[PDB]
């Protein structure tokens, strides 16, 4: 998901 | 934890400082066709979306959760956390939504897109009443954390997520005791503005229900980040 | 009006004494289940529940001295969460089981026999745990419930009025906390984390009100007639 | 309205 790729980074 | 260890102040401050920025529309001399006023409101939220991840980041306790419990809370709330900020910036502004510095709009641009007034109606309403109750930003900080926790929290890590949420509350009654509220009327006050979370749940599916039937529409252009937030709730 | 006048052990006394009955349902255990005749249940059911509510509501304080209008207005936005916060208490006792009647306890297994109900079993069940691990008390219920009934449509005077009986609903609630030997930390954080529970049950309603929508579409299952002008309320 | 008939009963 996008939203895994965002909080990560 | 971290979060549990903060007083009310320090829990103040830090989420203070967590405000995510006010993004401008990317509008200018356009009468708004259906699919040009959902297109800037969409491209609105997906740039909001991403200051939202980190401001969520930012809230007390909410980096302490697993990343599945931080994605399930974000894809429940998400909406409902950019209506009670576009809520938050129009109380200023009566009968007028700001989306943003250079997109204020009324109930009659609701009427360029279908099923958008009744939205409007509703988050006109919601800015009103807290413009009536004299809502002040740290009040509104506590709001938008608590939206964000409370929302996704019935779908040990929920046992330390109540506990954050017993803090917020704690801060919503210290800011209120603090501002010369007697006893009586800082659990008054404290009820009034929860119950208005129930109503932001209710404009979010609505909102999410109208933007589904954009997608099947296809009129107006989603992102693939929006896309893939719509799809967990149905 | 006299809802402002009521102590907080007297709008207590009130709200108990509206409670209205618990219904039991046309249910034939000999009968194999369907699609059909599983909502045929709980719809039947509903409809006979909403005739109570209506009497219910009247006797709520606050809720006479306002218009007829504004009175259906606030049934129709609230009917549904007031039926499953009636549901999720009496299966508050009944760990993994929704009690609609006395005769019909449903599992979240024999949800999956009518689609995208499974959905909204798990949602009631959650909520009637949440219950249970909070000890919810009676007297809290009803206090709740007419919350419901009053907070729901309030947003579509007499506005100021509902907001006044609000109000005293919350000094019901801090006083019922307070009786109950908890600290003022304790009594905001029990009030906050029961008025946070209805923003789930405003979620629930609106899912269930989407999915007896799309029933009404199919039309495998009969509504009644007060049914489906509570359904065109929300739509 | 039915709602509206059993108010006023
Ligand atoms: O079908 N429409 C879906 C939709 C999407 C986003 C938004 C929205 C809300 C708040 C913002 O700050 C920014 C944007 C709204 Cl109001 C919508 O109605
Ligand atoms: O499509 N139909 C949806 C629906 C209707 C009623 C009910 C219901 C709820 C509580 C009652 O006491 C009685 C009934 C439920 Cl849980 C539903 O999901």
């Amino acid at each position: 998901k996008i939203l895994h790729r965002l909080l990560q980074d | 934890s971290l979060a549990l260890s903060l007083t009310a102040d320090q829990m103040v401050s830090a989420l203070l400082d967590a405000e995510p920025p006010i993004l401008y529309s990317e509008y200018p001399t356009r009468p708004f066709s259906e699919a040009s006023m959902m297109g800037l409101l969409t491209n609105l939220a997906d740039r909001e979306l991403v200051h939202m991840i980190n401001w969520a980041k930012r809230v007390p306790g909410f980096v302490d959760l697993t990343l599945h419990d931080q994605v399930h809370l974000l894809e429940c709330a998400w909406l409902e956390i950019l209506m009670i900020g576009l809520v938050w910036r129009s109380m200023e502004h009566p009968g007028k939504l700001l989306f943003a510095p250079n997109l204020l709009l009324d109930r009659n641009q609701g009427k360029c897109v279908e099923g958008m007034v009744e939205i409007f109606d509703m988050l006109l309403a919601t800015s009103s009443r807290f413009r009536m109750m004299n809502l002040q930003g740290e009040e509104f900080v506590c709001l938008k954390s608590i939206i964000l926790l409370n929302s996704g929290v019935y779908t040990e890590e929920k046992d330390h997520i109540h506990r954050v949420l017993d803090k917020i509350t704690d801060t919503l009654i210290h800011l209120m005791a603090k501002a010369g509220l007697t006893l009586q009327q800082q659990h008054q006050r404290l009820a009034q503005l929860l119950l208005i979370l129930s109503h932001i749940r209710h404009m979010s599916n609505k909102g999410m229900e109208h933007l589904y039937s954009m997608k099947c529409k296809n009129v107006v252009p989603l992102s693939d980040l929006l896309l893939e937030m719509l799809d967990a709730h149905r």
